[PDB]
């Protein structure tokens, strides 16, 4: 099994990086002078998609992409979008997570070609200009990212507890595929910053049961867990699919990216 | 493209290692993993010592990343503890702040071997604490992979006097603590491999010399196996059925004959070093030093051995209130 598998309750994830919702929203008010609340969550979705596509092009497992996605969220949970360009931060997160998850150091030419190749072919509607950063910018940004995260590198995700829950049900073949995609979809939200991974897993498993119309009422009732918190998570997941329906990413994002607060350069 | 007010704010608030700590000319360790210093705080809130490690290389290598990732999560009395991580932006060097441990088993065994063997209360307390630390790491699926006396640190004077701290110092390479499966080309490290090394350390603590000492000669190491067979004997098929599955098994068969080691046994070895074969210490050692890795006991099982209920019981302070005779760390200069 993986290092620190059963240690979530004594982990830095739990003790430091499960945040209070109101502190998260207070720190967000800096960026909400420029963007609306709606435009702010649309950016969250966009950059989640960018990290997914970077990960796919580099042929990394979903665990590495998830860890990279959490690093990105953690960063902009505390700082403004103007502090570091998120086009630089996104590939830096994949690069760092790839090391932590022990897949290795992605080469310089390979990381930069991936960034370049992903923005051009899959995101040209949002980005007319070519990827402007070289590897020295990545190495610099990696130091800023490691500092803010307080060197908390190990991250727990809902996929492991989800896999254990569906095995207990004995409904692995039926429910796992759909529940797995719903866990992917939660990374479009703040849920990984607000709730423990096992709670998100149960919520995703619950929605999969409703969608596929399999009664698990008695299974869920047999659990010893705060069921009111599981309902909070479900409402966000159901809200997320209504957001998805009404969001035309490809028409809107060029206008939203230009509304992001711009960095102050040196006086010169 | 990075905001200027953000850059200068962080640069202003950022703690630099040279500003917080005094360490020029206080180097205590050098090796493959970099440099270790004995450091004092400049703003004198305490007079406590600190171990300050500069990681070999620059930036965030696989080595730096792995060390930071693990030790940031690990928390146990018998495992060396990380206090702070310093990222120097000027030179891209990474500095780690640890607890300072004045002693270790390499220097303690060397001191007694220079005679006066190790006190028996001390040996039991050392083995218990080593087993306690490794049980915690193994429970968290963290393997050490290089247990040896140099990596068993022991705290000097202060509030943690005589507590064992497991560490990984690096490197001058010996196979004296390497289980036979690794010598026969085992591809993967295991919990069992660590236990074998603890069995070697325990034998060394009892007798003062390394049980599988070997002259300085790929996975296959003939001379190191020959030494294990001189002490343990050559294993029967019954004793280790899956020895056949080892990649180097056919080479083992080409180079060795069981007949050669017919009058060899761990009993016979330990009798020569005045350790009784019907003592609870020996019966524990035998279970640690079992050739077949699936037939070795676990660290949890070793901790429950009646050895540790026999008089004297192990103590938190390994020195048990007695004056520490061992010298402090000399500084290095190159
Ligand atoms: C690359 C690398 C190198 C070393 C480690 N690593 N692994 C461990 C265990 C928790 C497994 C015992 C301790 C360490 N590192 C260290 O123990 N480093 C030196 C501590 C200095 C204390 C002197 O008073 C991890 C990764």
């Amino acid at each position: 099994d993986k290092a620190m598998a059963g240690n979530f309750w004594q982990s830095s994830h739990y003790l430091q990086w499960i945040l209070d919702k109101q502190d998260l929203l207070k720190e967000r008010q800096k960026d909400l002078k420029f963007l609306s609340e709606e435009e702010y969550w649309k950016l969250q979705i966009f950059f989640t998609n960018v990290i997914q596509a970077l990960g796919e092009h580099l042929k990394l497992r979903q665990q590495v992409i998830a860890t990279a996605t959490v690093y990105f969220k953690r960063f902009y949970a505390r700082y403004s979008l103007k502090s570091i360009d998120p086009v630089l931060m996104a590939p830096t997160c994949v690069f760092l997570a790839s090391k932590v998850e022990e897949f290795g150091v992605v080469s310089n030419t390979r990381l930069i070609a991936a960034a370049t190749s992903v923005l051009k072919t899959r995101f040209s509607y949002a980005f007319p200009k070519e990827f402007p950063y070289r590897m020295n910018h990545i190495l610099e940004c990696e130091f800023y990212l490691l500092e803010l995260m307080d060197c908390c590198l190990i991250v727990y995700h809902p996929y492991r507890p989800l896999l254990q829950y569906v095995q207990d049900m004995g409904q692995e073949d039926m429910l796992l595929p759909l529940a797995w995609r719903i866990v992917n979809d939660t990374y479009r939200t703040d849920l990984c910053l607000l709730y423990p991974p096992f709670m998100i897993a149960l919520a995703c498993l619950h929605v999969a049961c409703v969608v596929q119309q399999k009664d698990a009422r008695q299974w869920f009732a047999e659990l010893s867990v705060d069921m009111e918190k599981i309902l909070e998570i479900i409402r966000v997941i159901l809200k997320l699919y209504e957001q998805w329906k009404n969001f035309d990413e490809r028409k809107e994002m060029a206008t939203i990216l230009s509304k992001m607060p711009k960095p102050k350069p040196p006086p010169n | 493209k990075m905001d200027y007010d953000f850059k200068v704010k962080l640069s202003s608030e950022r703690e630099r290692v040279e500003d917080l700590f005094e360490y020029e000319g206080c180097k205590v360790g050098r090796g493959t993993y970099g440099h270790v210093y004995k450091a004092k705080r400049k703003d004198g809130k305490d007079d406590k010592d600190y171990a300050l490690k500069q990681i070999e290389g620059t930036g965030i290598s696989m080595s730096a990343c792995r060390e930071i990732a693990l030790l940031r999560e690990l928390k146990h009395p018998n495992v060396i503890s990380l206090q702070k991580v310093f990222l120097s932006h000027a030179d891209r060097k990474v500095w780690l702040l640890f607890d300072y441990a004045e002693h270790d088993l390499w220097h303690i065994i060397k001191f007694h071997r220079a005679s006066v063997q190790l006190p028996r209360g001390m040996v039991k307390s050392l083995l218990y604490q080593i087993l306690d630390g490794i049980h915690y790491l193994h429970a968290n699926w963290v393997l050490h992979r290089d247990l040896k006396p140099a990596n068993i640190l022991v705290m000097g004077e202060g509030p943690e006097r005589g507590r064992v701290k497991i560490a990984d110092m690096g490197f001058v390479v010996t196979f004296w603590y390497r289980a036979p499966e690794l010598l026969l080309g085992a591809r993967h490290y295991t919990k069992a491999i660590d236990i074998w090394a603890i069995g070697c350390i325990f034998a060394e603590l009892l007798t003062s010399e390394p049980i599988f000492h070997c002259r300085q000669e790929n996975p296959y190491h003939h001379d190191q196996l020959d030494r294990i067979f001189n002490v343990m004997g050559f294993p029967a098929d019954k004793d280790w059925e899956d020895i056949k599955k080892m990649p180097e098994h056919s080479t083992l068969m080409k180079d060795f004959r069981r007949n050669t080691y017919t009058n060899c046994s761990l009993i016979k070895y330990m009798e020569k070093h005045k350790v009784k074969p019907d003592s609870k210490a020996f019966h524990l050692l035998q279970k640690l030093l079992t050739m077949d890795p699936i037939k070795r006991i676990t660290s949890e099982q070793a901790m429950q051995d009646p050895y540790f209920l026999e008089d004297p019981l192990p103590t938190s302070d390994v020195f048990a209130g007695c004056q520490i005779p061992y010298p402090k760390r000399e500084f290095l200069t190159e």
